[PDB]
Parts: C-alpha cells; structure tokens; sequence
RNA sequence: GCAAGGCUAAAACUCAAAGGAAUUGACGGGGGCCCGCACAAGCGGCGGAGCAUGUGGAUUAAUUCGAUGCAACGCGAAGAACCUUACCUGGGUUUGACAUGCACAGGACGCGUCUAGAGAUAGGCGUUCCCUUGUGGCCUGUGUGCAGGUGGUGCAUGGCUGUCGUCAGCUCGUGUCGUGAGAUGUUGGGUUAAGUCCCGCAACGAGCGCAACCCUUGUCUCAUGUUGCCAGCACGUAAUGGUGGGGACUCGUGAGAGACUGCCGGGGUCAACUCGGAGGAAGGUGGGGAUGACGUCAAGUCAUCAUGCCCCUUAUGUCCAGGGCUUCACACAUGCUACAAUGGCCGGUACAAAGGGCUGCGAUGCCGCGAGGUUAAGCGAAUCCUUAAAAGCCGGUCUCAGUUCGGAUCGGGGUCUGCAACUCGACCCCGUGAAGUCGGAGUCGCUAGUAAUCGCAGAUCAGCAACGCUGCGGUGAAUACGUUCC
C-alpha cells in the first residue's frame, strides 16, 4: 500500500530479480584449480564452486 | 459511441451443418463460456427437428425464423410532457439477432424437460407458426402498427 | 512504537509461540515482510533510494 | 504527495543502487545493520555535509564508500574521529571494517548538499525566498546543469498556516526516463516545527 | 380633486456604507462545438434467503484508537486464543523495560530448587576478567539531571497518500495595448487521442504537462546447449529422453532487426491531416503497465516515523496473569454459497500458467473410511518436492420434487498446530437436513481474449475466521442505430 493509512486502492508493486548463468563443466587440473579462485568478482556477483 | 460505428465479428461456418446461422444460434444459447455444451444442445435438438419431420433441419430453421423475424420495432421517444413510441424499420441483421433472442428465450422457460426438447419443439413451432416467439412477433407488430401517426418523427 | 515494545520483541519470550516480528526501522507491529524484515512504508522508502540491492518498480 | 521519488523512478535506468552485495539467506541481517551504520554517519557527522553513504560487502568484509563536501573535517587532527567512528562501525557490526570518506567535486551541482545547505540556513532565521536564490543561481553556474527547482514548504518564517513556494531555472522534465535528475530532501530544524526543503537538479539526459 | 389620489414637503432614528463603469473567475432549467460503459443497444448482477467480513447504533468492567457523500464501511489490519495490545479487573514496580552525564559504594551474570496464576521474592550455588595495585570495563546500591508516554492538538507541522483526472491543461521572459485590475501571446480557420500540428495575426519566445525515452506481451535474426529440447544415430529394459549422444525443432536469455504515414490511389492552401489499399507477425498510439502539470478539498494520517507547543512523572511510565477487542431487540455496506436438468451424483479419461521450499518441501512404502500418523529417498532446486489443475469429454443413474436441489443449524466421534483451542482455531467422519422455487421501490460492472464461468499460486503466517487481497492461466460470448434525453 503506497499511503500510510486508509488508502488501500492505491498500491505499488516491487519486483526482485535473479540471474544465473555459467554452468561450465571445466577440467579440474591442479594448475587451473588455483587461478580459478584468485581473480576478484564484483560485490554483486556470487559463485558457488561445487 | 460518439466516434461512430464499430466492426462487427465473423462468424465461421459451423462444421456440422454447412451455415452461419447455426453457428449464430449457438452463441445465442451459450452461457458461461460452455461453447462444447452449447453446441450438443443446438445440435441434438436439430437432430431431433428431422426426427419429428424428416425434413432437413436448417431448412426447418429458416422457416422458423422467417414467421418470426420482425418488421416494425417500436422504440420509445418524449418530446414534451408526454412521452410515445414511434414505429422505426427493423434493418434485417437486427432482425436476425433479435428473432435468434426469441427462440432461445421463449424456449428456456417453456414446459419441457431437458433444453434439446424445449429448444426442438420451439423451432418446430415456429416453422408452423404456433409458437410464443410467433406471437410476439405480432405483438410487436400490432404495437407498432396502432402507432402509425408517429411516424414522422423518425431522428 | 513504544520503546519497551520494540525491546520485549528482541528478546527471548517465554513460550515461544509468544515471539513475533516487528519493522527493524521503525517497530512496526504489522505488515512485516520476512524477506526484509521491514514493514510496508519502510519498504517503500528504501526501493526508491536504492539502499536495498535487487529491488526495483515492476512493470509487465 | 503526486509526485513520485525521482531517484526510484531511474532506479536500473538512469541512477544506481547504494547497496551492493549479495544475500541468498542473512537479507534481513544485513538490512538490519544497514539501517544501523547509515544511523550512526548520519547523526554524528552532519557538519561535513553527507552526500550518501554506499556499502558494499563481501564475505565478511564490509566497505563503507561515504561522500561528503569537507572530506577534510572528519578525519580531523590525523584521524581523531575517523577511526574513532570506524572503531564504533566495528562495534556496530562486530568486522573488520574498510572506510573511505572521499569527496564530492563539486558540492553546488549535487542535490542533498544543495538541500542541507538551504535547510541550514532557514535554521538561522535567514528570509527563505533569500537562501532559495543563493541555492538556484549558484547551481546555474555550474557547466554541465540544465535546470535547478528548490522547493520549500512548512511554516516558512514563523507564519500560523503552512505554506509552500518553490522556484525554478531551466527546464525540469521529470516525467522524462532518460534524463538524469538528481533529486534531494532535507528537513530544517527550526524553533517553528520542521521545514522540507526539496532540491531537483537537471544534469542532461544520458552518458 | 366627486373620489382614487396628485402637488408642496420634514424630523426623530439608524447604517458605514449605498453606488457607477470595467476586470478575472465561477455559475445558468443561455448558445455553439466536442468527449466518456454517460445514455442507448446488449450480457451478467446487487437490493429478498443463509452464512462470511467491515460499519452504525445498542450493550458491557472493557467492548482500545483511527476512517464517515463520490474520494468511510473484506479501509489502517499482508493473519486479535496467549503474544500482538494500545482496553478492562486484579496483583507488582518505581532513574524505571531503554539511553547517556555528574556524585558515593564493589563482580556482573549464570544454572538449579522452593513459593506464587505469573510478575517477581528467596535457600542455594559457579564468580572481580581487568594490573576494582592509582588509572579500565562493569555492577547494583544511592541519588541527581532525566528516561519513558499508541496522553492532547492533522485547524501549528514535516513526511507520505487520496482526490478532481491520466482530465489537457497551467504559466513565465521581452514587446505592445489599457489610468488601472488586467489583456495579448493561449484568439480565428482547419485538424488531433492531445495547447497534436499546420495556416494566418502585435506578438516573438520559453517552461511544466501531452507524445517519446523504460518494462511487459506479438514476429524474426545471430550467439547459446544444462538441470531444458529430441530431428536423425545407438540403448530403450519400465517405454520414466531413462542412456550414449545430437545443435535440427521448442525453450531458457543475451545482443539486435521490425512500424515510420515508410510506399500506392483519392480528397486538403501544394499544408497539417484524413479515407482506401499493397506488403508484412503486427497499421496508423499494435495490446497492457510504469508515469498524476499548476492547484483544489483547513481531505486523511500526531497510532509508521519525525516534530512545535501542551499535559503526566509513586503514573497518563512499565511488568504479569485472566478477560475484552469475537457482545446482539436491530439498520446499512462489500462478498460467498444457493434456489437446480445448460443441473446433481457415480465411474472413466484429457489439456495449464505463474509462483513456494532448510525451524523447510516430504516422493515412496505402510496403517487409517477420512483429516492424518509413521518411515524416509531426493532437493537451497529449469535437477527434487510442491503437482492430481478444475471446468471439458464419454458412459451410467436420478426425472422436476422443497427433491439424490440447498448445506445453515444442532447432536456425537475425531486429527493437527500450539505452554494452552472454554470464552474464540481450522480440518475430517457419522447423524441432523433450516431459509431459499430467481428476489419491491431502487441500483452496479462491463466494448474483446472483455464480460460470464473454472481452477491454481503468493504475501502476512505456529495454526488460522482466506468466502479477503495481489497475481496466474482454462473455456469464452452478446451488442453498439445513434447523440434526443440522464
Ligand atoms: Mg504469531
Ligand atoms: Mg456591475
Ligand atoms: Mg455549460
Ligand atoms: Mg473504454
Ligand atoms: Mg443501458
Ligand atoms: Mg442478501
Ligand atoms: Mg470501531
Ligand atoms: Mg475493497
Ligand atoms: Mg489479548
Ligand atoms: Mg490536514
Ligand atoms: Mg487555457
Ligand atoms: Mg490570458
Ligand atoms: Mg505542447
Ligand atoms: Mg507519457
Ligand atoms: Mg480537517
Ligand atoms: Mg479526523
Ligand atoms: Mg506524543
Ligand atoms: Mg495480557
Ligand atoms: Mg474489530
Ligand atoms: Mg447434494
Ligand atoms: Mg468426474
Ligand atoms: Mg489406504
Ligand atoms: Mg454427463
Ligand atoms: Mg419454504
Ligand atoms: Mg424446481
Ligand atoms: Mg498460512
Ligand atoms: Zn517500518
């Protein structure tokens, strides 16, 4: 409800949206598995390595 | 509407009975969006119109509509401190729709059991000209023919 | 609401079922969202500030 | 009132969020201390002029991007309540804290100094239509501004009945999605209740 | 003067005005033009019944407070058994449940027992880290300022919101005209959904609105291949794309292409624009959303928060247990389920979309008529669960009856949530089977994937009074002459 009282006809309407993306299947080498996790991602990004 | 006349819909042959006018009964007898229901209803008492016959059923059709299309309509207008109707032509696509309302109407409430039978013995008597959808045309007709010095105010 | 309102629903109450939300802006009794932990006006605010992340004005 | 908020209008389209972190299950921990740290900078170090306060976390580690027009006064003689603040944003948040307190170019085209500033003045008994063209014609100066509108409204004076009067410059679209309003509010405190003072600043449409 | 009456003509007293012309607005049962589910043309309702929910009044120890023509009344409340809670009765408390600053005195706290309805009070115990070595933290004591107040004023206010109205308007700078308020621009001719645009003119410009920019849906291209898809290969057991695998088709989601009166014909000052085509998934704003100019209503909110005054401080602060907010001669309002055969019931079978899931979703098995119980796989999920959609279709039966319609009320027996279901929760089983046979004067919504009807999901939430609210898809109409009248 947009007012802070008695106006129930009159609403908002606020969404949250999630992306996801890059499922990639790489090969585990021991060189690689280092230099995966050393690069900083942004504040906004998460990642699970699973 | 004040921005004129807006564009009537088409109505596709029914499959059954190769005509727009079945098709034009069915939507007439549907209600709640039951399309497939209101189909078996105008089908099997069309069905049941050649079982009492053995005539073909549209034809049946046609000759029930013509004993009730009307020709005079008798709508109402005040001019001053009195008001009156004034008897204006029925242009014919009105006369379809307003003769459909009739055989469906006068027949929901007519002493039948199930709305085949009701809507079957409707048809058939209007294609003799005995029905109550014939005697409102008459009705309509004798309104509007004992009103025959109003018709020169015609908008 | 009233400060000893906004204390009492910190804490651990007795009987558990006893426990409830309140707005972690204001101390708002009703209309808290489990997701934000806030109530429906202190929501409002703080989508058009931007001070929550993902949230924004739908339309479709 | 009739007007929405112009900065949640843009919001994903033209401005940007001040939040930037990611929560899948700790959402309402990490409001419930956002609404703590932007208490404390906010009442405490007003002298400096808050532009806003961004905070962006990322796995224990907390970064608190503050803008201000005097980024020399908070850190005071080499870091006397600096670090004593982000002592209590450490107290507050129970980590390791990053500050920075950086600063705003120019603090005359940035609604929310603009709107602090007029509201600072109407808490010193200045005449409101005096401090809301110092606010308008010192803003048109600036390069790269198209319009200025500075609203206020309350009691205005000391008057009985409320009232409202707002000036403008330039051109204002707010009903535009491409443009780049920036958009300010703050509340006077004077001895009469509290006035609201309102600041829309046109800045082109898109970069 | 026959009369009616004419002529001449005061004052007491009372008021601070009475007037004249012009100006801007508002209004008219004035005029022109124009629009809108405004009417008409249609379709389904409401007003009658029973129940749900809010409200008036009444009642009560209290039935907390707010809202009150449109624009209050399934509104604040996106969840009142305790809590919530602001109210009532009673029992406690009083630098206090919370914050700091100053002055004298040193562990806070924790677990466990007893008393009491609980709050608390007590028998106990574990105990001072920090250099309570001076210096730190902390503690109550003891006060002091104070804290605290959902106490008052929305007619002191900020903020936020409704509303006229998503109506097409509202103004300014310079010039010119008038003693002046003011006018002109913004009028006139067309045209537009539009102060939209064109043509004229003592006006020339400008701003806020309109349109556009953004999201969503409608077609295509390129990139993309898992957890999604299965054309052609191989396995298909169990037919569970289950498997190897494939990049074809969908789909998911990134980037783009596309609609502009762009093209053709007629009309129009050759202009704006309009009527009709062609091509295209789409044609003149393609559909819907987001978006509320200057202001009006001393509109609403001091009970989201904030705040100026004002009042309370052994209480108008604050803790707790029970009760109330759910009462009931009545009146209104919004809904639900009905009054049946275009239907009820029984058997069989088909086709969705958008969402939720760790204090969880519970597949499978097993026990129960059933709500459910139990066991436990898989799953922070395009993977697993939610998840069987219901209308529909086909078959059978009822045979127009207050009934195999209706499902209120009441009797009995249960399950689950929760410390607790009496006041006052929902659901299940068996019994019971009320009013109601289409609703007076009146009144409402709707122009197309709309109305009507059918399910599903979410938020709040332990559970729920969920028939509400916000969404989602299924099936899918009838009409519009027209502008006279409201
Ligand atoms: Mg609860
Ligand atoms: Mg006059
Ligand atoms: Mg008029
Ligand atoms: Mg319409
Ligand atoms: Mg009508
Ligand atoms: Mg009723
Ligand atoms: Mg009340
Ligand atoms: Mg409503
Ligand atoms: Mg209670
Ligand atoms: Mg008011
Ligand atoms: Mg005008
Ligand atoms: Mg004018
Ligand atoms: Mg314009
Ligand atoms: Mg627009
Ligand atoms: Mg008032
Ligand atoms: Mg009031
Ligand atoms: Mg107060
Ligand atoms: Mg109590
Ligand atoms: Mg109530
Ligand atoms: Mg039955
Ligand atoms: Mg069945
Ligand atoms: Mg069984
Ligand atoms: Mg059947
Ligand atoms: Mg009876
Ligand atoms: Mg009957
Ligand atoms: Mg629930
Ligand atoms: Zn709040």
């Amino acid at each position: 409800i947009r007012s802070p009282h008695k106006y129930k006809d009159s609403r908002e309407h606020f969404e949250m949206r999630t992306h996801k993306r890059l499922i990639d299947i790489i090969d585990p080498t021991p060189k690689t598995v280092d230099a995966l996790m050393r690069i900083d991602l942004p504040a906004s990004v998460d990642v699970n390595i699973q | 509407p004040r921005k004129g006349p807006a564009p009537k819909r088409p109505l596709v042959n029914d499959p059954v009975y190769g005509s727009q006018l079945v098709t034009q009964l069915v939507n007439k007898v549907l209600l709640k969006g039951k399309k497939s229901l209101a189909e078996r209803i105008v089908y099997g008492a069309l069905e049941q119109a050649r079982d009492k016959t053995g005539t073909d059923p549209v034809i049946t059709l046609k000759r029930a509509l013509d004993n009730v299309k009307p020709a005079l309509e008798v709508r109402s207008r005040r001019v001053g401190g009195a008001t009156y109707q004034v008897p204006v032509e029925v242009r014919p696509d009105r006369s379809t729709t307003l003769a459909l309302r009739w055989l469906v109407g006068y027949s929901r409430q007519r002493r039948e059991k199930t709305m085949i039978e009701r809507l079957a013995n409707e048809i058939l008597d209007a294609s003799n000209g005995l029905g109550a959808s014939v005697k409102r045309r008459e009705d309509t007709h004798k309104m509007a023919e004992a009103n025959r010095a109003f018709a020169h105010y015609r908008w | 609401a009233k400060k000893a309102l906004v204390n009492k629903a910190a804490g651990k109450p007795r009987f558990a079922v006893r426990a409830y939300t309140r707005c972690s802006k204001c101390g708002r009794p009703r209309a808290v969202y489990r997701k934000f932990g806030l109530c429906r006006i202190c929501l409002r605010e703080m989508a058009h500030a931007g001070e929550l992340p993902g949230v924004q004005k739908s339309s479709w | 009132g009739q007007k929405i908020n112009p900065h949640g209008f843009r919001l994903g389209i033209t401005t940007d969020w001040k939040s930037r972190w990611y929560a899948d299950k700790q959402y309402a921990e990490y409001v419930k201390e956002d609404v703590a740290i932007r208490r404390l900078l906010s009442s405490g170090l007003e002298r400096a002029g808050i532009a806003d306060v961004e905070i962006e976390r990322t796995r224990d580690r907390v970064r608190v991007d503050i803008h201000t027009a005097r980024p020399g006064i908070v850190i005071g003689r080499r870091g006397t309540e600096a670090d004593r603040i982000r002592a209590d944003l450490e107290k507050l948040t129970g980590k390791q804290v990053q500050l920075n307190i950086l600063e705003v170019k120019n603090p005359e085209s940035q609604a929310q100094l603009v709107a602090q500033g007029v509201a600072e003045q109407l808490s010193n008994r200045v005449a409101f239509r005096r401090a809301m063209r110092k606010a308008i014609q010192s803003a048109m100066r600036q390069p790269n501004v198209k319009g200025i509108r500075v609203q206020c409204s309350g009691r205005l004076g000391g008057a009985e009945m409320s009232r409202s009067e707002f000036y403008r410059e330039g051109r204002v679209p707010l009903h535009t999605l491409r443009a780049d309003i920036d958009y300010g509010l703050y509340e006077a405190k004077t001895t009469f209740g509290r006035i609201g003072v309102k600041v829309w600043i046109y800045k082109g449409d898109i970069v």
